[PDB]
């Protein structure tokens, strides 16, 4: 009869420092220099169309890259709840502002053909990144630090708000790319990258808000150890976006010159 | 990190064999336990519903 | 039989270059100045009340001094739609960031009673900026040059998206204020001198969008040029924002210490 | 520039003092005019509903 309670892996804690710090670090190097390589159009990258909306996707990877360290476990406590916050709320802003980029782009790539537009471009930019700003109010609202590091929180006073945060993620990360991906190789562009790396962070999060607001029950140790190492490798998946997207924005601008 | 007990029993235990006392944290835990530590540094999860358990709470000192 | 054809007044028109230039310089410096005495802690502003609300206002002052020329006529040509559109979007969502940032201030004064709540601060400055952000989006999409002159578009389509607009700003400028005095002198804090250089400027734009509507019509000439000379009133009494506003927060601060 | 008037008539107008043609931009206007510019240094608008101005018009040079 052991009956011993059960343990979770819990790879991404403290040990694991240099996947954070590292990580931004080449991710904001790599961002602002594919951020001045437009800024500085002497290499001839001002022929590609619609490099503004580029651009953008490279401001929000260096915003992301600058962001992850703050809420990046492995640093000690004084970390307020204030600072916390400000993580979440840009990082997941940065997320669902990328993503709408994307999912602007694959679908008015017919009126971008028309050129820069300015009236559109500056409504088009400006509204998505208002409606970023606002989509990340739930999990702005739902922050803190327990005993000084980056959680997430579910409790009865803010049930309402993670379930929006959770349907939005739900929807921004694994609904609006299939979603373009309907109508029942590939033909899209290959920038799908971005959505492959969010996938998994779309796919646990409903998971774990099933999980937390006690709807579902759980069968074993084995089934929590599958969950928990599922979130924390989602959660790697969605880190490693600082590196990953800038490098694809290259090949994509380098592709079709 | 992350403690959790899916397999809560409520059998009887010795008194003299533990050695200190904890609470759960039900974040990921499905049906709630308790955690008690035995003299033999064996950890240990049990169900906290049972007559006998709840003895065992008021006869810990706990202090 | 003199019939003489009526010519507009045309006040602000070139030979008023100064009331856009010197007022754009002294209008960023004020504004530069208030938020640099407020960003560096040694002159005793850290105790303030919810000093980040007035760091949100400062700055959007700011952003409105660095807007004001661009826009401003007496320049010449090689001005395009792109620059007009830009103008009256940062233009219009700093006047709309502004005012729903003294409506925070105005009604949800009690919660800022609980000293700087983060989460709650955080949240409500990102949305904020966010629905500001959100609401710029007709006034910037009915914008355009003519000849390089910027003005707004009153088509015979974008109609809809301008009465958007103009209700829009009737709301946020002479509802919002009035709303809050609404209960039908004691409250009203010194800082709702912000609502008198916009109450004109909601008021002029709801009788402008009803005469450009043809659903109206000018009985006289004086009508006529009333309306013109009141337009451009309204825009001075607008542009002068840009200096009154930090001075009007710099008198609060140093008056409740 | 911004030109516009309320109350154009329809009378006749000197064929020989004529000197130039123009538009109006009906932008705050009530009913739309045409301004006509003669040689004694006088600007007048009238009813473009009428004969006699689309008599005028087509016997404008405008070339």
């Amino acid at each position: 009869e052991a009956a011993a309670p059960c343990h979770s892996c819990n790879l991404l804690d403290d040990s694991a420092l240099p996947f954070f710090i590292l990580t931004s670090v080449l991710g904001i190097l790599a961002s602002s220099t594919v951020l001045f390589m437009l800024f500085r159009p002497l290499f001839r990258w001002q022929l590609c169309p619609g490099w503004p909306v580029l651009a953008q996707l490279a401001v929000g990877s260096a915003l992301f890259s600058i962001v992850v360290p703050v809420l990046a476990p492995g640093l000690g406590s004084t970390r307020s709840s204030a600072l916390c916050s400000l993580g979440y709320c840009v990082w997941y802003g940065s997320a669902f502002a990328q993503a709408l980029l994307l999912g602007c782009h694959a679908s008015l790539g017919h009126r971008l053909g028309a050129g820069q537009v300015p009236g559109l471009t500056l409504g088009l930019t400006v509204g998505i990144w208002g409606v970023a700003a606002l989509l990340t109010l739930p999990v702005t609202l739902a922050s803190g630090a327990s005993g000084g590091l980056c959680t997430l929180i579910y409790s009865t006073e803010l049930k309402a708000l993670q379930a929006t945060h959770t349907v939005a993620c739900l929807a921004i990360f694994v609904l609006l790319p299939l979603g373009l991906f309907g109508a029942k190789g590939p033909w899209m562009n290959i920038l799908w990258a971005w959505f492959i790396f969010w996938w998994p962070h779309g796919v646990v999060l409903g998971l774990d808000f099933l999980v937390r607001s006690k709807l579902l029950l759980l069968s074993t140790c084995l089934a929590q150890q599958a969950l928990d190492l599922l979130l924390n490798l989602a959660e790697a998946l969605a880190i490693l976006h600082c590196v990953a997207t800038p490098l694809l924005l290259a090949l994509f601008c380098h592709q079709a010159t | 990190s992350t403690t959790c007990c899916y397999r809560f029993i409520n059998k009887k235990i010795p008194k003299q064999r533990l050695e200190s006392y904890r609470r759960t944290t039900s974040s990921h835990c499905p049906r709630e336990a308790v955690i008690f530590k035995t003299k033999l540094d064996k950890e240990i999860c049990a169900d906290p519903t049972q007559k006998w358990v709840q003895d065992f709470m008021k006869h810990l000192d706990k202090k």
